[PDB]
């Protein structure tokens, strides 16, 4: 379990590939890689240094 | 020697053991170039 | 009520509110736009401890147990989890609670020695195990911390309990004081957090300039390529609102500058020498000095911080809700300097009036008498 996570991340880093693809990005795809929308130009808070 | 993130450590645990070999993997800065191209309106994947 | 909310927000909070407001109406700050590479490096903290587990054989199954320990290691170097709590994390029935002690000790023994040890006596005891080196005084020493006799050193009460010989035991306790209690936490390059100054204060030669302000103050320009003058009246109504905005903003900086001048003048005695011993100025007292309403001065006093030569302060702390301190000042002053010419009583009262502390020529005398020092008898 915890060994299965700990090493699963390690041994699946051996996942391999071939044939680099290239294409154009769609709005739905570009939103696919998005984990969130960056609304605010601020960098860090400066009262606390948590971003 | 340099680029790979995991290969350097997994190699270091070898050199001291006395088994001279490598588990190369992929250079990390190529994985960076993928994201830098992916920041444009371009998509770049890894097939097969 | 737009101006009152404008003044007393944090300087960081204000500019954040205006930035939203700046998007809504066409006004523009100074953009520093003139129209015509590495900030990074690696560091190792617990990553150093992980260098251990890769090279040192735990096989596979125990290495995951050791990796589960390094996460629990605090910056101080001690485990947050209970030894049975990491047992919960692995979620295995083959740990036995004995095997976790087997690996936990082995990672303790890699430098920093003593690291990752519960209860700090482990750290001291497991410091000693490797530290033993066969010698010299540790045999008696290992007894004190291990027996629970670690009530000491709270204070010879040990002698009754320990029975070792008296003064020679200090040659153990002295050897106990040479152990690092909690390796290895070390300084990163964090500045660390620096509080951006609101206002500023310092003294140019023989004067005090409270002029302030740091670059916190936003510089807003209301002029753009939209100077053209339902549609048109909207831009006139917004331009009207934006021309009031810069005025209200400029007044905030004008008030901060003024309030700062009067709060430093009233309190200078604290400012000039040391800290505390501040004459308790009241909001009304400063409110009497200048026309500002007490509600407005309380608000501006709230979150706008102040830089001082000694420390940084909220400006709310300046407010609040005697003989001994002046005596130490007298002693410090007269004991200081006086290489040839002694400092006369008249000179002390002059010096203290100059700095803002109010003392009579006669009270300085009685303070110096209570100090037991005769005036001016001492000379070259």
């Amino acid at each position: 379990m915890k060994d299965l996570l700990k090493f699963l991340k390690a041994q699946t880093k051996t996942e391999e590939f071939d044939a680099i693809k290239i294409a154009l990005a769609s709005p739905d795809m570009i939103r696919s890689w998005s984990f969130g929308e960056v609304k605010k130009p601020e960098t860090i808070n400066y009262r606390t240094f948590k971003p | 020697k340099s680029d790979d993130v995991n290969g350097r450590t997994k190699m270091y645990k070898n050199i001291v053991d006395g088994n001279h070999q490598m588990e190369p993997g992929m250079p990390e800065s190529f994985n960076v170039l993928l994201k830098e191209i992916r920041s444009l309106g371009i998509n770049i994947e890894l097939e097969d | 009520q737009q101006a009152i909310r404008l003044l007393q927000l944090s300087t960081l909070e204000l500019q954040q509110e205006l930035q939203q407001a700046l998007e809504s109406n066409p006004l523009l700050e100074q953009t520093d736009l003139h129209d015509e590479y590495q900030g990074e490096t690696t560091q190792t903290l617990q990553d150093y401890l992980m260098w251990q587990v890769e090279l040192t054989p735990f096989t596979d199954t125990d290495r995951a147990i050791a990796t589960s320990i390094v996460d629990a290691v605090d910056d101080t170097g001690y485990l947050t989890i209970q030894i049975e709590d990491i047992v919960d994390s692995i979620g295995d029935d083959e740990i036995g609670l004995e095997e976790v002690e087997a690996v936990l000790k082995r990672i303790q023994r890699f430098d920093p020695v003593g690291v990752a040890a519960k209860d700090l006596r482990d750290c001291l005891l497991i410091q000693l195990s490797q530290f033993a080196k066969e010698t010299p005084w540790l045999e008696e020493a290992r007894l004190i911390i291990s027996d629970h006799l670690d009530l000491l050193a709270n204070h010879r009460t040990l002698m009754r309990v320990t029975r070792l010989k008296e003064e020679v035991l200090k040659e153990a306790v002295n050897l106990i004081q040479s152990l690092d209690p909690r390796p290895g936490q070390s300084i990163h390059t964090s500045e660390p957090e620096y509080v951006i100054p609101d206002v500023l204060v310092r003294k140019v030669s023989g004067r005090w300039t409270v002029e302030l302000n740091a670059d916190s103050i936003p510089r807003l320009k209301i002029n753009q390529q939209y100077a053209a003058m339902a549609d048109g009246q909207f831009i006139r109504s917004n331009l009207q609102e934006a021309r009031w905005l810069i005025k209200s903003l400029e007044s905030r900086n004008d008030t901060l500058l003024r309030v700062s001048r009067c709060i430093v003048e009233q309190q200078q005695a604290f400012f000039e020498q040391g800290e505390e011993y501040m004459k308790p100025m009241v909001l009304a007292d400063i409110a009497q000095a200048v026309e500002m309403h007490e509600s407005t001065i309380s608000r501006v006093t709230t979150q706008k911080y102040l830089h001082s030569p000694r420390g940084i302060f909220e400006l709310k702390y300046f407010f609040s809700s005697s003989s001994t301190a002046i005596r130490a000042l007298v002693k410090k002053l007269i004991a200081a300097e006086n290489p040839a010419k002694p400092l006369s009583d008249s000179k002390l009262t002059s010096m203290l009036s100059e700095q803002g502390i109010m003392v009579a020529r006669r009270t300085v005398a009685k303070y110096r008498e209570s100090l037991s020092i005769p005036p001016s008898n001492q000379r070259k």
